[PDB]
């Protein structure tokens, strides 16, 4: 794909790592200086060294993997519960920023630099060395075997690492050491996902400021490592049996091995949407969550929380993180050959799709459903979002209507005419239309199901427009008939609206389709 | 001595390092919460940065 996964010109493959890159004299001197400054606990000078030459020169300063781990540990030292320790470490805050914030900003900026390889902006050797350092950090961040609830290796022999003699930065254990525990990585994921929507100020501060960004960085780095593993670690041509074994050893396979539980589908669906609006089905057992670093749930008296975030902002961030986790899971699942299944992780794509569809259909709040199904970039999440939308629509039709119409819209995305014909067939069956069986007492629940079904159809229509564009909306009679059928469905909803059961107008997708590809309600408002 | 004592009684008989600054910061705080005194003390006693 990109230059990030296909640049092996300066690499020196070794038994431990295939991405290993040798250090030059200038890089060796920089590594030694950073390690020496880290040894004296002068983190402020380390951050100044990294920031002073960032973006001001053609050459790139490569952060060593041990320094990357030190920055990851610093990111956990948030001001709200560690203000006295940070003030003691740096009495004169020359930067006027928290050490945790500066470390997180540097990590995010370096991740952004790593994501796109600009050969013109930066020399290829520096980019490859940075990729090697990040991959070494990810390899040191390998999760331990899941628990329901070897110290340090330096590949470079040129310099002595600072982490060899120390396991803690400022009273907090190193992130790699903390995560390399049987019950910590899954615990951390559950803690951040639970605290993402928490109203409590300490819990909200713990995730929003610390765990949410670190988890996003880890997911992106694991995705890049998975791409590198698939591109080079594999043997290319294969008998389709060894490839499954190699995929079982892939970094994403180890990442999701710590979340295998007993049944991956149901437990994973509960974990990703933990503490969401959906009602918990089958009285699932509560999942224990504890703070990772001492008192993450406590706020020091010195710190004063002066920041308020709206519930929509928190929901948007939480659903984006959930989408990233589901996308990583589907990216790992899509590589599995048809028929064969992974040995180490008991993961099935159909089971995950069904579990996510069950969780989405159980949502009682439309806002979270829309946040999950609305994405800024369709191409980035094109591989799993249409499948989830189709599954949710199928389940909604199954519960609302006694007759379950098989949906082939995902394969019909290739041909617009087939998609429009299938939509006409579904609306003719009245499964898409409001169901007369639903009682007036439960009208609000029926409207809640209908709006979610409309959201799923809108997502599928957006993907169809992304795949085919706007070329035969009126030229082909099938699309015009589909728009007429949408108008007929709108008239069916208007029949219940004229029934005057409730003042609120039933949700109509006709304006949204008109904005997207309805050409201004056809002839209704073209004038 | 009695008249001198009467004027002496008029005179007041029988730290505040940052009391005024801390008090003024407390009055203009724009915050509905606890606002612990330790935060005011650490904010008003920097003297270096």
């Amino acid at each position: 794909d990109g230059a990030l996964i296909n640049s092996v010109l300066y690499v020196s493959p070794r038994n431990g790592a295939h991405y290993f890159v040798e250090l030059t004299e200038k890089h060796l001197l920089a590594f030694e200086m950073l390690n020496s400054m880290c040894l004296l606990e002068n983190y402020d000078h380390v951050l100044l060294f990294l920031e002073c030459q960032f973006g001001k020169s053609h050459n790139l300063a490569v952060i060593p993997f041990d320094i990357i781990l030190v920055l990851f540990t610093l990111s956990t030292l948030s001001e709200y519960y560690k203000e006295p320790i940070l003030r003691a470490n740096d009495p004169y805050n020359t930067s006027r920023e928290t050490l945790s914030r500066r470390a997180l900003k540097l990590l995010q900026k370096y991740l952004a630099i790593l994501k796109e390889f600009d050969s013109e902006q930066y020399n290829l050797y520096d980019l490859e060395l940075l990729r090697c350092q990040f991959f070494l950090a990810i390899d040191t961040l390998t999760p331990k075997k899941q628990k329901w609830g070897k110290t340090f290796k330096n590949p470079y022999r040129s310099y002595i690492s600072c982490l060899e003699q120390r396991n803690t930065i400022l009273g907090n254990r190193l992130l790699n050491l903390k995560l390399n525990e049987p019950g910590e990585f899954i615990n951390m994921i559950l803690w951040t996902l639970s605290n993402s929507l928490q109203e409590s100020t300490p819990l909200f501060l713990s995730s929003h400021e610390i765990w949410m960004p670190l988890l996003e960085i880890l997911i992106d780095l694991f995705s890049c490592r998975q791409d590198y593993f698939i591109q080079h670690e594999v043997a290319q041509n294969v008998s389709k049996s060894l490839f499954v074994q190699r995929l079982s050893e892939s970094p994403l396979a180890v990442f999701f091995e710590s979340l295998n539980t007993r049944n991956f589908a149901n437990r994973f669906s509960e974990y990703v949407f933990l503490n969401c609006d959906y009602k918990l089905p089958s009285d699932n057992y509560a999942t224990p969550v504890h703070p990772v670093y001492n008192g993450e749930n406590t706020i020091v008296d010195t710190y004063i929380p002066t920041i308020k975030c709206s519930p929509l902002y928190k929901s948007q961030k939480s659903l984006a993180l959930r989408r990233k986790l589901i996308g990583s899971c589907f990216k790992l699942l899509l590589r599995v050959p048809d028929g064969h299944r992974l040995i180490t992780p008991r993961i099935v794509a159909d089971d995950v799709i069904q579990g996510i569809s069950r969780t989405l259909a159980s949502f009682n709040d439309i806002l979270q459903f829309k946040k999950f199904f609305m994405t800024e970039n369709l191409s980035q999440e094109s591989y799993f979002i249409p499948l989830l939308a189709e599954g949710t629509l199928s389940e909604i039709l199954k519960d609302t209507q006694e007759c379950v119409v098989i949906l082939t819209l995902v394969e019909n995305l290739s041909d617009g005419v087939s998609f429009c014909n299938e939509v006409i067939g579904l609306v003719k069956s009245k499964c898409f239309a409001f169901t007369e069986q639903c009682s007036q007492a439960s009208y609000e629940e029926a409207v809640l199901n209908i709006e979610k079904c409309d959201v799923c159809l809108l997502v599928l229509l957006r993907y169809l427009l992304h795949l085919i564009g706007t070329e035969a909306i009126l030229d082909a009679k099938e699309q015009l008939e589909m728009l007429h059928a949408i108008e007929k469905n709108d008239s069916g909803r208007r029949q219940w609206a004229k029934a005057l059961n409730l003042g609120n107008d039933p949700p109509l997708l006709y304006p949204i389709v008109s904005q997207m590809f309805g050409v201004h309600d056809k002839s209704v408002i073209i004038e | 001595l009695q008249d001198l004592k009467k004027e002496i009684l008029d005179s007041p008989r029988s730290i505040t390092s940052n009391t005024v600054a801390k008090s003024e910061l407390q009055k203009s705080i724009k915050f509905s919460g606890s606002i612990p005194e330790i935060y005011l003390d650490v904010v008003t006693k920097e003297t270096i940065s």
